[PDB]
RNA sequence: GAAACUGCGAAUGGCUCAUUAAAUCAGUUAUCGUUUAUUUGAUAGUUCCUUUACUACAUGGUAUAACUGUGGUAAUUCUAGA
RNA sequence: AUUCAUAAUAACUUUUCGAAUCGCAUGGCCUUGUGCUGGCGAUGGUUCAUUCAAAUUUCUGCCCUAUCAACUUUCGAUGGUAGGAUAGUGGCCUACCAUGGUUUCAACGGGUAACGGGGAAUAAGGGUUCGAUUCCGGAGAGGGAGCCUGAGAAACGGCUACC
C-alpha cells in the first residue's frame, strides 16, 4: 500500500508502502482535500498533518475531487478538468473516474503535509528540492525581490551557467512586458496615426462639404433664372 | 568533324530568375543524342556564363534520328543557379547531393509512432524502464 | 456541402483561362480578392502560362515572394491572387507594365503597356450609398470603396481611380454615343458605342452597342463597361481593338499575313 | 531549434450510389427574407460607475502547459498528486 | 418598389469594440535628456462593402403501374392573427380561430433489377436504349438519433447513447 506523501514549502515527494491495515483505516471514509492525524498511520509521523491530494486507485483510475462516492463511476468530461486531457479543440469523452472517499480498493493515496511533525524524514524534510527557474515578467522579478516601482531590472535577473566539457556560458530569461523604447515608439506611433487619419478625414469632410455648396449655388442659379 | 551544331530557339531574357530561357535543338548527324554535359559546355561557352550555371533538360530524340529538341536555362550566375534552380537537377550536375533520407514509409510510421507520446517522453521511458525491472 | 470549397478541378476551370485538358488533376483556385472567380485570371496563370516567365508553380512562388510582381501598385504574394479586368500589373523587372484587357476572342490578352498610363485603372460603379457618419462613398468592379465620390458620380459610370492612392480623377457617365467595353456574355472583348439603352423595369437592363465597322449587337448592362467618349479612349486599346472579325475575313487575314 | 502553450487548418480532397420519383437535379429566377471565417477596399481623437470619488500608462494582476520530481493500471495517443 | 441607406431625439445593456502585440532600420531635433518627434512592415480589432460561399426560394420539366380513385385533416392537413424559435422568410413550433388543400390535365398509393444532369450506344429522318463511373449538383460514412468546437458539421480517419 503505497503513499504518495508530498511537502510543498520544499517540494520534496516519497514512497510509503505501509502495511497492517489497521495503520490505514484512519485514512478510510475520508475525502479530498481534508486533514488526516499522522498519529495512526506512522509511529515517525508525529506532530504531522496530512491533508488528502488524491491518488489511484486499483487498475489505474485516478480519483476525482467532487465525486462523494466510495465507488468508481463514469463521467462525461470537458475541457479544464482532471483525469481528461482533450486531443480536439471541444472534444468531450467518458472516463471511469474513481470516487473521492478513501476505501480499501485504493492502490496507493497522494498526500500533502500541512504541518511538520515532531522528527525529520528520510528524504522529504531534509532536502529541499531547487527551483527551475525564476520569474520572467519584469514586475514578476520586482516582486520577487520588492526593490521599487521606478529602477532596472537589468541587472537583477536571475541567471543560469551552462558547462558543455570546455567553455562555460551563462544564460538568462528573456524580459516580458519591459518598457523598451521600441515599445514607447510604437506606443506614440499608433497615436500619431489616429489623429492623422482624424485630421485627414476632417479634411476631406471639410473639402466635400465646400463643393457641396459650390454645386448647391450652381443649381439654385439656373432654377431662379431658368 | 561531326557537325554537333547545337542551335538555340525562343530566346527570352527572365530577369526574374535572372536567367535566359530558349529551346536547344541540337542537329547531330550519324551520332545518337550525344549528352546533356557536354551539351551544357558547349552552351557555356557560347552564352560565355559558366558550365554551373547552365541548365538542360528535355531533349526527346525525333523518329528516325539525326535530331533532339529540348529546352535550355543559362543563368547570369552560379550563385543565383543554386537558388532558383530544383534540387534534382543540381543533383544532375553535381552541384548539390541528393539526401538520403529515410524512407516514405518509415518516415510516416515515424510520425505516427511519435504523435502518442505526449511531450519529449523521457520520463515515460524512464518510467517503463523502471516498472519492467523493478 | 458542409464548408466552402478549395479545390477547382480542372475542367471546370473558366475556359478562358486556356488551361491544357491533360497534365493535370487540378487547376488553380483563386483565393477570395477583388473580381470574381470565373472573371478573373490568378497570377500564377498570367505568369507561367501567358508570359511563360515561369515553366512550374514553385517558379511562380519564387517569383511572387521577391516583390518583383505588383498588383494595382501593390505587391501581392499571392500565388493564386483573383487579377482581374482592367488590373495593372507592374512588373519591376523588364520594366513591363500589363493592363489586364480581353482580346476579341473574349480571352486575357498580355497588353504592354507605359509607366504614365499604368499609374491609373478604371473602375465601373456598382454602387453609391451613404455609409456611417452620412459620407457617400462609391464601390467600383474591384471591390475598392472609394469614400467622398463626385455627387454627380452614378450607378454604372467609369471612374478614373488615381491607384497611388484611393482618389477619384475623373469620371464618365454612361451615356448614349459613349464608347464601351463588353466584360461578359459572348460577345466579351468587343468595343463600340451606344446606340441606346433600355430599361425594362424590374430586372435586366439591355445595351445596344455599335462597333466600329457598323455591327450592333445586344447585351446586358452587366457586361457594359464605360472606357470613354466616342474616339479617345481613356486607356490603350489592345490589338485587334474588339471589332470582331467574322471566321471567312480572318481565315482571309491569315491567310495574307502569313503567306508573304 | 526539440517539446509544449498560442494561432490556423482538420467542414477541402478522396470514395460510394444505399436512400431519394416535384424529392434530388437541369435551365431560369429572388433574398426589399438571411448568415458569411479568409481575401480585397474603406473605416474608430469622444475609453470620467452619476467629473466638480479616474486608477501605474516609462505599461495591472494571477495561473498554467512544456520542464523538475513522486507514482497507479495487465493493457489505451489513460493520467494523478508536488 | 420599401418603415431602404443614412441622420436626429429619449433612454437601455451580466456594455461589444475603441492596439498593455511583434520585426527591421534605428533617423531627425534642441532644455544633450538614455528628453521630444519619426519610416517600412507583420499580427490583431469594430463596422460597411467585396470575394469565397451558404441557406432559403420562383417557373417549367422525370420511368412503369387504376388487379392504386380518391387522398390529407386525432397527433398541422390549407389559411388568418399573435407569439416563440431560427441567421433569417415560412404551420418551422405553440395558442386561438376559420374549413380548408390536392385530384381522371392521373392526386394518393405501389414498383423501380431509380442518385439527377452534362452525356453514351445506335440510327436516312423521326425515334429506341443506357448514364454506378474522369465534370457539375445531392446524399452517406454498419443502422438510427443526439451534440461539442468552430465562420462553416448535425462531421463520424470528432464525441455521447442505443442496436
Ligand atoms: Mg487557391
Ligand atoms: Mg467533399
Ligand atoms: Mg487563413
Ligand atoms: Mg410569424
Ligand atoms: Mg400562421
Ligand atoms: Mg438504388
Ligand atoms: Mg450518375
Ligand atoms: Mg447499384
Ligand atoms: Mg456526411
Ligand atoms: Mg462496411
Ligand atoms: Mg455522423
Ligand atoms: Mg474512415
Ligand atoms: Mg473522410
Amino acid at each position: 500500500m503505497k503513499l504518495n506523501i508530498s511537502y510543498p514549502v520544499n517540494g520534496s515527494q516519497k514512497t510509503f508502502e505501509i502495511d497492517d491495515e489497521h495503520r490505514i483505516r484512519v485514512f478510510f471514509d475520508k475525502r479530498i482535500g481534508q486533514e488526516v492525524d499522522g498519529e495512526a498511520v506512522g509511529d515517525e509521523f508525529k506532530g504531522y498533518v496530512f491533508k488528502i491530494s488524491g491518488g489511484n486507485d486499483k487498475q489505474g483510475f485516478p480519483m476525482k475531487q467532487g465525486v462523494l462516492l466510495p465507488t468508481r463511476i463514469k463521467l462525461l468530461l470537458t475541457k479544464n478538468v482532471s483525469c481528461y486531457r482533450p486531443r480536439r479543440d471541444g472534444e468531450r469523452k467518458r472516463k471511469s473516474v474513481r470516487g473521492a472517499i478513501v476505501g480499501p480498493d485504493l492502490a496507493v493515496l497522494a498526500l500533502v503535509i500541512v504541518k511538520k511533525g515532531e522528527q525529520e524524514l528520510e528524504g522529504l524534510t531534509d532536502t529541499t528540492v531547487p527551483k527551475r527557474l525564476g520569474p520572467k515578467r519584469a514586475n514578476n522579478i520586482r516582486k520577487f525581490f520588492g526593490l521599487s516601482k521606478e529602477d532596472d531590472v537589468r541587472d537583477f535577473v536571475i541567471r543560469r551557467e551552462v558547462t558543455k566539457g570546455e567553455k562555460t556560458y551563462t544564460k538568462a530569461p528573456k524580459i516580458q512586458r519591459l518598457v523598451t523604447p521600441q515599445r514607447l515608439q510604437r506606443k506614440r506611433h499608433q497615436r500619431a496615426l489616429k489623429v492623422r487619419n482624424a485630421q485627414a478625414q476632417r479634411e476631406a469632410a471639410a473639402e466635400y462639404a465646400q463643393l457641396l455648396a459650390k454645386r448647391l449655388s450652381e443649381r439654385k442659379a439656373e432654377k431662379a433664372e431658368i | 568533324s561531326d557537325a554537333v551544331t547545337i542551335r538555340t530557339r525562343k530566346v527570352i531574357s527572365n530577369p526574374l530568375l535572372a536567367r535566359k530561357q530558349f529551346v536547344v535543338d541540337v542537329l547531330h548527324p550519324n551520332r545518337a543524342n550525344v549528352s546533356k554535359d557536354e551539351l551544357r559546355e558547349k552552351l557555356a561557352e557560347v552564352y560565355k556564363a559558366e558550365k554551373d550555371a547552365v541548365s538542360v533538360f528535355g531533349f526527346r530524340t525525333q523518329f528516325g534520328g539525326g535530331k533532339s529538341v529540348g529546352f535550355g536555362l543559362v543563368y547570369n550566375s552560379v550563385a543565383e543557379a543554386k537558388k532558383f534552380e530544383p534540387t534534382y537537377r543540381l543533383v544532375r550536375y553535381g552541384l548539390a547531393e541528393k539526401v538520403e533520407k529515410a524512407s516514405r514509409q518509415q518516415r510516416k510510421q515515424k510520425k505516427n509512432r511519435d504523435k502518442k507520446i505526449f511531450g519529449t517522453g523521457k520520463r515515460l521511458a524512464k518510467k517503463v524502464a523502471r516498472r519492467n525491472a523493478d | 456541402a458542409r464548408g466552402p470549397k478549395k479545390h477547382l478541378k480542372r475542367l471546370a476551370a473558366p475556359h478562358h483561362w486556356l488551361l491544357d485538358k491533360l497534365s493535370g488533376c487540378y487547376a488553380p483556385r483563386p483565393s477570395a480578392g477583388p473580381h470574381k472567380l470565373r472573371e478573373s485570371l490568378p497570377l500564377i496563370v498570367f505568369l507561367r502560362n501567358r508570359l511563360k516567365y515561369a515553366l512550374n508553380g514553385r517558379e511562380v512562388k519564387a517569383i511572387l515572394m521577391q516583390r518583383h510582381v505588383k498588383v494595382d501598385g501593390k505587391v501581392r504574394t499571392d500565388t493564386t491572387y483573383p487579377a482581374g479586368f482592367m488590373d495593372v500589373i507592374t512588373l519591376d523587372a523588364t520594366n513591363e507594365n500589363f493592363r489586364l484587357v480581353y482580346d476579341v476572342k473574349g480571352r486575357f490578352a498580355v497588353h504592354r503597356i507605359t509607366d504614365e498610363e499604368a499609374s491609373y485603372k478604371l473602375g465601373k460603379v456598382k454602387k453609391v450609398q451613404l455609409g456611417k457618419k452620412g459620407v457617400p462613398y462609391v464601390v467600383t468592379h474591384d471591390g475598392r470603396t472609394i469614400r467622398y465620390p463626385d455627387p454627380n458620380i452614378k450607378v454604372n459610370d467609369t471612374v478614373k481611380i488615381d491607384l497611388a492612392s484611393g482618389k477619384i480623377t475623373d469620371f464618365i457617365k454612361f451615356d448614349a454615343g459613349k464608347l464601351v467595353y463588353v466584360t461578359g456574355g459572348r460577345n466579351l472583348g468587343r468595343i463600340g458605342t451606344i446606340v441606346h439603352k433600355e430599361r425594362h423595369d424590374g430586372g435586366f437592363d439591355l445595351v445596344h452597342i455599335k462597333d466600329s465597322l457598323d455591327n450592333t449587337f445586344v447585351t446586358r448592362l452587366n457586361n457594359v463597361f464605360v472606357i470613354g467618349e466616342q474616339g479617345k479612349p481613356y486607356i490603350s486599346l489592345p490589338k485587334g481593338k474588339g471589332i470582331k472579325l467574322s471566321i471567312a475575313e480572318e481565315r482571309d487575314r491569315r491567310r495574307a499575313q502569313q503567306g508573304l
